């Protein structure tokens, strides 16, 4: 049925949640020490 | 009818699943943002 | 009513209904037979609603699992142990306490003719007399021979 592929799609995106908050994560940490280094610079 | 219905009903729980994983990144994006300032202060002009 | 589980058919529910078209793949018929099974699929509550219980025949009650089934399956062995325990066992320690009771009973009368002989002769422990199960005319001839002795 077309509700079993939807829960898939839904599960799938539940997994890229978790995925993108960690991906995200690692990024931001960059942007924070961005700021700190302009504080420092200044 | 009730599967069809069930089935439009996962895809917008996958489409909030997916509004979800975004809000997350941003989330993380502002976090990391969040509470440096504390940190900033208490590094920078403390020492 | 009672105990449907053990002809269960193993989206289904057990129901029986002794005396359906939708988007859900109602094309299927469960196996369970003693009853009947109707088109009926988990996808859509509604046909299973139409199918066991909403109109028409009723969904009979089963074991929650095929697993309770076996479970009093399993007890009335074991039932059916206790109660030919109970039946031949325990009939036989019955007929042993009986044939025990019977024996003291005989030494109870032994004890009381014992006693009436005392009243009726000499103290020490001394008999002569005998038991027996004889009919009416013989209780009669029992008397007349012994109505030397009466109480």
């Amino acid at each position: 049925l077309a509700a079993e592929q939807e829960a898939q799609h839904i599960v799938a995106a539940a997994r890229n949640a978790k995925m993108a908050r960690l991906r995200q994560a690692k990024e931001e940490a960059e942007r924070e020490i961005a700021e700190h280094r302009a504080q420092v610079e200044r | 009818q009730m599967v069809r219905f069930i089935r439009q009903e996962a895809e917008e729980k996958a489409n909030e699943i997916s509004v979800s994983a975004e809000e997350e990144f941003n989330i993380e994006k502002l976090q990391l943002v969040e509470a440096e300032k504390k940190k900033i202060r208490q590094e920078y002009e403390r020492k | 009513a009672v105990r449907d589980l053990s002809n269960l058919v193993k989206l289904v529910t057990l129901l029986a209904v002794v005396p359906t078209s939708y988007v859900v793949p109602r094309s299927s018929k469960l196996l369970y037979e003693d009853l009947y099974t109707v088109t009926l699929f988990g996808r859509v509550a509604d046909n299973f609603r139409i199918a066991a219980r909403e109109k028409g025949f009723q969904i009979r009650d089963f074991e929650y699992s095929s697993e309770a089934q076996e479970s009093r399956n399993q007890e009335l062995e074991k039932l059916v142990h206790d109660q030919e325990s109970l039946r031949s066992s325990l009939l036989q320690w019955c007929y042993t306490s009986y044939g025990e009771v019977f024996s003291s009973w005989m030494h109870f009368c032994a004890v009381r003719v014992f006693a009436e002989s005392i009243l009726r002769y000499g103290l020490p422990p001394s008999f002569l007399a005998c038991v027996l199960a004889p009919s009416v005319k013989g209780e009669k001839k029992v008397r007349s021979i012994l109505e030397e002795l009466c109480g």
